[PDB]
């Protein structure tokens, strides 16, 4: 039905051997999705021991660098006379539910936006939908492609509903039963809200320290328990009131910062940020001789796994402990060489109480909203 | 007669300095042409802003290609076209190289693509001065002595051999690139070395420096007929560039015998040359004798081909392009006489005057004198019936601080203190006209003027009448000046505002005295034949020599004032603006008026309205105009600045301005009144102050947080007056928009690529937006509604905003249509000026269609780029940096599926080449967070990385492979270090990444770096969002907007 609507998609195919898969893997290139339990996979041996324990399997193209893009919307006989379009933080990778995401949308192209209404009118078109829906979007640049569409609510229904004003399922069951509506008023393609004088903003919430030695890190499958959301008349003040309302909280002490290798080159500045808003920052090995490397001041730690092993380093779980560190942030990635170590410092944090950072974009717009009490009806008015 | 069914025509490209406007006015002659012949014509140009590239009229192609003059594309577009035709002769420098590349790769005969008109041999033997000489030398023409090298060893061994002082001029160039006079061996070693990264070969050549300088228009069909169409007399001697110097025509100080034998020897070159067309030839005369040198000929549409067609009413391009298909000249109409046929000469009844227009001030590095590589950004054009006449009026186009031939500067300079008088008079500049007057006002001799100047003492005797009759004015008041003398006065070319002057009254007054003694100026036709045969067109000028007008006065036309010469700032978008509104108006069936002074403009070309006055724009003149005319009205807001700053005089005098009201022009440029109707619109804005002060500045500035503007000039520390707080790490956003009654009924929002701080003419748009939030675009929307609401705007205006997140500031508003109003136009396919000439006037408009705020239109298929051209190369020493004020010379875009594409594309189309090797990288260590990433991406495309001492340093220390180099002020000094202009040289480096800011340390050494890749004609980046974008997009073909529409 797409490819007949000309609208875009990752490259996927269902098969049945290790060959077809290898093969096709090959002809899009690495990375892949699977689902025999979802699972990416970087490389030709990653596939064979996901396989060899795991009846045919879908592969997709993993698309990496992408933005994410919800669709909410409500058709009625086939047009779409609702619709609210929100952007996440985090790249795709990071299952929708465990995304933070923001309303209106804030560094999508004008072009993509066009795109993804015109696929949502085809799609509601195409399935003669009457009532609720909604359809996932990567996005790069002004490639916009289909993740899924769901037939029915979605979670960010509430979320979508109460920041524009407009109950979407008051709407859509006045669609299902018959009742009339009046579409001069509501978000229809044509005629969309969008708030001019506020953002809006949902976090997800985790239950980490109660999963005892769960590894606190968001991989495809979810992972979050519930949500908050908070307004603001931008997005550093709506983010930092969404993140303390999930519990976290803004360090006055100490960072310490653990990077896989290939986010230097993006994290460079962030870290820069944090050291010129007066955090003293921690780090362990490899990233600290970088940092200082880069003129940014950070103090090494140990490894968990090395602890006496050098007594010019401090333990975390004692500069923890001691309150020198307040905030984590750790960034793996498929890459990682000290996966235990690294690991064992994300849960040292969840089990000492203190938060805990492992997604780049999350951390660097923190960095960005530390650099400095309404609520919806405010803005509304 | 030639068959063709489908011809290809080459633009120029962007427009730089020396290859402006000029083409798309010929290029838009051709194609008319073409058409009546039954010609399918394709187009290339990517400078969106001319009006060539329009989709509607008959001089419009059935196809249009935005894409780079460079072979790779015009073979594509070849390749998918299949034209059997090309003209390659219509596009400037760009066009005829990129033409006889083709040739010489065998792509013409591959594709079986005829060459109409001129052939690429004649073509070859006047580009490469070895073959042009070769050429004379077969018919005993005389030259001077020369000899054309290839090296810079040869050239030092032919100066010798003819001895100092040397002109060396450069091969397949135009407008004195890389050429210079070299008094001695070590000028000649500089001047050669930076020719050469620019052609192959030089010609170096015995200095006929001071000789007169004479050009002729010359016309040869297949059928062997050869005429002279025009002639043109420097003013400037030679060593002033033609394009760059004062020209009289017709000649004023030759005899028959000169006159002739310049003539027919022109026509036997021509002849011998095999030239088919048109083409232009120059000359050198020695200004005591018989004695003369033939320098060059362009066989190609030119500057000198656009100014002759205006002066004379004889359309050259027109005429090429019918020949160019075989017509003969007896069997193509003069259009002017309705009767006759272009087969003649024409005879001018007028004198015309051009001088050029320089923008210098700006460029601290480049000095303010002239000689024989162009500096000028414009052009004009006055026609008179006395040389005084003529030339004042010309002088009064130049600027608008000009108040004719005054010993006073423009731009109300005072004279230097330690003012050497002889010297500029001996050197010129793009100031000596001035000081001519002040020469001759402080009792020079005539003859000891001439003796320095070069310049023929007859024009020197003009110009003192015209200075003794300053003094008697001075001597005289409104009692007591006669009529005689008024009379007198305006006859040659003194303004109402220069007599007001003398005699102690305001302009107005003195209009009023003037009128008083019903004196006033006659409207005359051009005709081409003077008055042998009568005008079936309305070609005019407007002299106080005559006793009668030669049209009556019953149309009652809609006046449209256009934009004058071109200058950094303003170019041929205001053409475009302009040239739309005629076209509405014509299509409506409405009579129409237009005035303008710029010989390279199709607003000046007397077929596109009913009324053409080539004449000044002054409150003066204009009021003349549309007073004789009795016009119903006059649109003053799609022609740029002069117009429009005329709304209110006009408004005064009785002329009904159509569309938004003067008095809301006055508001709204009134910062203080914009600003408090911002506060009552709860618009943000930047905080601002005006101050007299230093210490209110300081208390001001402190008050807000360094940086700040200052009006222009940006400061960062302590180390009237109006200040603004500068945001830094700003977006950008352009609204272009038309309102109705105060509603917006079309608008158009699109993004720069770079942070606030380049200025909008230096910029890289991109449409539609990319990176800016959904509600900042609801901010900008809701501040433009309430904008047009506040100032009641019917017609065309932009507002410009600064972005940073959701914060949305107005920076300005301009109540006219800006410069990317044709971007915008095609890019969305709707003529904003269009609709918005169709509200002046008062025409119904269906909103249903048109990007109104409620129903924008909103590209999803492609987007749109707009990049900016610079004329860095021939701004000798200036420093290529954009600052607050503007830099650019011109404009291309391109179209894409993305903006990678479409970025590439249009870089490309300014000449920019993609680096084959390696890429030079110094920064101010503070883009070093951001810059990172954008290192490692070119190291991971391929691209061997250099750089200056410190950047070289973190790279490596960042595991990014960097070779250092040595700083320009330190080569020497460590024999492990490479030069830079030895890693040029050698081909090592062909891309530099220069990013200085204000914490610059080394700053005449980075200074060096970017100067020496200008002069090498290598790429260099200076803006950090412009090298990000770049380095994205060469991670990873010839569609252009007709493609994407579909
Ligand atoms: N082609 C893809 N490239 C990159 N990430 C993807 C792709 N498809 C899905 N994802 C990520 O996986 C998540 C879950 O995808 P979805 O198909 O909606 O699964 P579920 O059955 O869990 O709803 C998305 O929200 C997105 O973050
Ligand atoms: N031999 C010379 N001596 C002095 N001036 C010269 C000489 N030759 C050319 N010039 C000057 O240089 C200008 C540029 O030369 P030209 O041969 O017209 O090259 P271009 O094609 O670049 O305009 C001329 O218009 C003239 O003013
Ligand atoms: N408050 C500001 N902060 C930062 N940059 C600014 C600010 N105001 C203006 N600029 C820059 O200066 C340029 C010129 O400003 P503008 O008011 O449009 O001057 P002009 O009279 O030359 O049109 C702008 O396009 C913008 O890039
Ligand atoms: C989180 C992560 O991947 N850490 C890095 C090491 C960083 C360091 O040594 O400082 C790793 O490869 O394990
Ligand atoms: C362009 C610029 O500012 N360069 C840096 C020099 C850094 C280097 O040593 O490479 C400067 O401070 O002058
Ligand atoms: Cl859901
Ligand atoms: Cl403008
Ligand atoms: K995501
Ligand atoms: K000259
Ligand atoms: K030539
Ligand atoms: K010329
Ligand atoms: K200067
Ligand atoms: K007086
Ligand atoms: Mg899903
Ligand atoms: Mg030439
Ligand atoms: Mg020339
Ligand atoms: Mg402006």
């Amino acid at each position: 039905v797409l490819d007949e609507l000309k609208v875009a998609q990752a490259p996927w195919k269902a098969v049945n051997t290790l060959n077809e898969a290898l093969e096709f893997a090959k002809s899009v290139d690495y990375p892949c999705l699977l689902r025999p339990a979802m699972n990416v996979v970087f490389s030709e041996d990653e596939m064979k021991k996901f396989l060899e324990e795991a009846h045919p399997v879908v592969l997709t193209k993993f698309v990496e660098g992408a933005r994410e893009v919800e669709m909410d919307a409500v058709g009625k006989d086939g047009r779409v006379i609702s619709h609210a379009i929100s952007e996440h933080v985090e790249d795709a990778g990071v299952h929708s539910g465990d995304a933070t995401l923001m309303l209106p949308t804030q560094t999508i192209s004008q072009g993509a936006i066009e795109k993804v209404k015109d696929a949502t009118r085809k799609i509601a078109k195409a399935f003669a939908i009457s009532g609720p829906f909604n359809v996932q979007f990567l996005v790069k640049g002004n490639d916009v492609l289909v993740i899924e569409c769901n037939l029915r609510a979605s979670r960010s229904f509430p979320f979508v509903s109460k920041t524009l004003g407009v109950d979407f399922i008051d709407v859509a069951t006045k669609v299902m039963i018959g009742e009339n509506v009046d579409e001069k008023h509501l978000p229809t393609l044509d005629h969309p809200i969008i708030p001019a004088d506020y953002v809006a903003i949902k976090a997800p919430m985790f239950s980490w320290p109660r999963l005892r030695d769960a590894d606190p890190i968001l991989r495809c499958e979810m992972a979050s328990t519930g949500e908050v959301a908070c307004f603001g008349e931008g997005i550093h003040t709506a983010f930092l009131k969404a993140m303390l309302s999930t519990g976290f909280k803004i360090p006055q002490k100490g960072i310490l910062i653990g990077i896989q290798q290939s986010f230097r080159p993006r994290f460079l500045g962030v870290a820069e940020q944090l050291h010129n808003e007066g955090f003293k920052l921690f780090a362990t090995e490899a990233t600290s001789d970088w940092l200082n490397a880069n003129n940014v001041p950070a103090t090494p730690v140990a490894w968990p796994s090395q602890e006496g092993q050098n007594p010019s380093l401090s333990s975390i779980r004692k500069l923890i402990r001691d309150g020198s560190i307040d905030l984590v942030i750790n960034l793996p990635n498929n890459n990682t060489k000290f996966v235990h170590d690294n690991y064992v410092i994300r849960r040292t944090a969840v089990d000492s109480g203190i938060p805990l950072l492992t997604n780049f974009q999350v951390t660097k717009l923190f960095a960005e909203a530390v650099q400095k009490s309404k609520s919806l009806f405010h803005y509304r008015q | 007669r030639v068959e063709v069914s489908k011809v290809l025509i080459l633009g120029s490209g962007g427009l730089s300095i020396g290859q402006a406007g000029e083409f798309d006015y010929s290029g838009s002659q051709a194609v008319k042409a073409m058409k009546e012949e039954n010609v399918k014509t394709v187009l290339m140009n990517p400078n969106i802003a001319s009006v060539q590239t329009n989709e509607v009229g008959l001089k419009q192609a059935d196809t249009v290609y935005f894409l780079p003059i460079t072979p790779q594309f015009v073979t594509e577009v070849i390749k998918a076209e299949q034209p059997d035709g090309l003209i390659l002769g219509m596009g400037g420098q760009t066009a005829l190289n990129c033409g006889v590349e083709l040739f010489k790769r065998g792509v013409l005969k591959e594709y079986g693509v005829k060459v109409l008109g001129t052939s690429v041999e004649s073509i070859m033997a006047t580009e490469d001065r070895q073959l042009f000489s070769d050429k004379l030398n077969e018919i005993n023409e005389k030259i001077a002595p020369s000899f054309a090298v290839e090296s810079i060893e040869d050239a030092l061994k032919a100066a010798d051999t003819i001895g100092y002082p040397v002109m060396i001029r450069s091969a397949y160039a135009l407008g004195g690139l890389g050429s210079g006079i070299c008094p001695n061996r070590e000028t000649l070693m500089d001047l050669s070395t930076k020719a050469f990264a620019m052609t192959n070969q030089i010609l170096v050549e015995k200095s006929v420096t001071g000789w007169k300088e004479i050009e002729y228009e010359v016309v040869r069909d297949a059928d062997d007929n050869c005429v002279t169409v025009c002639n043109m007399e420097n003013v400037d001697a030679m060593g002033v560039h033609t394009g760059d110097s004062v020209v009289v025509a017709p000649a004023q100080t030759l005899s028959n015998a000169e006159f002739q034998m310049l003539r027919r020897t022109s026509i036997n070159v021509v002849r011998h040359l095999g030239i088919v067309g048109e083409c232009n030839i120059q000359f050198a005369l020695h200004p005591t004798s018989m004695e003369y040198c033939i320098i060059e000929v362009n066989a190609r549409l030119s500057r000198s081909s656009a100014l002759a067609s205006k002066a004379t009413g004889y359309p050259l391009a027109f005429i090429a392009a019918k020949i160019a298909l075989g017509i003969p000249l007896p069997e193509i109409k003069n259009v002017v006489s309705g009767k006759t046929s272009a087969c003649f000469e024409p005879s001018l009844d007028y004198m015309v005057t051009k001088i050029p227009r320089w923008d210098l001030d700006r460029f601290h590095g480049t000095s303010s004198r002239i000689g024989s590589s162009m500096k000028s950004v414009g052009e004009v054009m006055a026609i008179g019936r006395t040389f005084e006449e003529s030339f004042q009026k010309a002088l009064r186009m130049c600027h608008p601080s000009i108040e004719g031939f005054t010993p006073r500067l423009p731009m109300n300079k005072e004279w230097p203190s330690n003012l050497d008088l002889r010297k500029e008079l001996s050197e010129p500049s793009s100031t000596r006209i001035y000081a001519i007057a002040k020469a001759i006002d402080d009792n020079m001799s005539l003859d000891e003027i001439e003796k320095l100047t070069y310049i023929d003492k007859w024009f020197l005797y003009k110009m003192r009448d015209i200075l003794n009759m300053e003094k008697t004015l001075k001597g005289l008041n409104s009692e007591s000046m006669t009529e005689e003398t008024l009379k007198r006065a305006k006859e040659i070319g003194f303004s109402d505002k220069q007599i007001s002057k003398c005699l102690g009254l305001t302009e107005a007054q003195t209009r009023e005295l003037r009128l008083k003694k019903n004196i006033h100026p006659w409207v005359k036709q051009i005709d081409t034949l003077a008055a042998e045969y009568p005008s079936v067109t309305n070609y005019l000028y407007v002299t106080y020599n005559g006793q009668e007008h030669d049209v009556n006065f019953d149309d009652h036309g809609m006046m449209v004032l256009g934009c004058g010469p071109y200058h950094i700032g303003s170019s041929v978008e205001f053409d475009w603006c302009a040239v739309s509104s005629i076209r509405t108006l014509r299509q409506l069936g409405k009579k129409t008026v237009v005035v303008n002074c710029n010989p390279e403009t199709v607003s000046t070309d007397f077929d596109e309205c009913d009324k053409l006055y080539f004449e000044e724009l002054s409150l003066e003149r204009i009021l003349d105009i549309y007073h004789q005319e009795a016009c119903g009205g006059c649109i003053i807001s799609v022609g740029g600045q002069i117009p429009n700053n005329l709304a209110v005089p006009l408004y005064k005098n009785g002329v009904k301005i159509m569309g938004t009201s003067p008095l809301q022009i006055d508001r709204a440029e009134d910062r203080s009144i914009f600003s408090a109707v911002l506060d009552e619109l709860k618009v943000a804005q930047a905080p601002w102050k005006a101050v007299n002060t230093l210490n209110e500045a300081l208390e001001f500035a402190k008050s807000v947080d360094y940086p700040c503007l200052l009006r222009m000039n940006v400061v960062f520390s302590e180390d009237p007056v109006v200040l603004t707080k500068f945001v830094e790490g700003a977006r950008e956003v352009e609204m272009d928009a038309v309102g109705k009654d105060g509603r917006v009924i079309s608008h158009a929002i699109s993004e720069h690529v770079e942070d606030a701080g380049v200025h909008s003419g230096d910029a890289t748009l991109m449409l539609p937006t990319q990176t800016i939030s959904q509600g900042a675009i609801e901010k900008v929307k809701d501040a433009t509604r309430k904008i047009a609401k506040a100032f009641a705007i019917s017609g065309p205006f932009n507002v410009q905003f600064l972005v940073k997140g959701n914060d949305v500031l107005v920076i300005e508003c301009n109540l006219r249509a800006s410069r990317s109003f044709p971007f915008v136009s095609k890019t969305l396919g709707v003529d904003f000026i269009d609709v918005a000439t169709k509200v002046m006037i008062g025409e119904n408009v269906d909103e249903k269609h048109l990007p109104t705020l409620d129903h924008p239109i909103i590209p999803a298929d492609y987007v749109a780029i707009k990049a900016p051209m610079f004329s860095w190369p021939r701004l000798r020493d200036a420093d290529p940096i954009l600052r607050c004020e503007m830099a650019s010379t011109g404009e291309v875009a391109c179209f894409g599926e993305g903006i990678h594409t479409a970025f590439l594309k249009a870089m490309l189309s300014t000449g920019f080449k993609i680096p084959q090797k390696g890429i030079l990288i110094g920064i101010q260590q503070s883009f070093r967070p951001r810059f990172l990433g954008v290192a490692e991406q070119l190291h991971n495309e391929g691209f061997k990385l250099f750089a200056t001492e410190a950047t070289s340093d973190w790279l490596n220390a960042n595991n990014v492979p960097a070779t250092p180099v040595a700083w320009p002020s330190q080569e020497g000094q460590n024999p492990s270090l490479s030069s830079i202009r030895k890693l040029i040289r050698d081909g090592s480096i062909d891309l530099v990444i220069n990013l200085p800011n204000n914490n610059t340390k080394f700053v005449h050494d980075n200074y060096v770096i970017r100067r020496t890749a200008v002069d090498s004609g290598i790429p260099l980046l200076t803006n950090f969002q412009v090298t990000k974008l770049f380095a994205e997009a060469v991670q990873k073909d010839s569609k252009s907007l007709f493609h994407y529409r579909q």
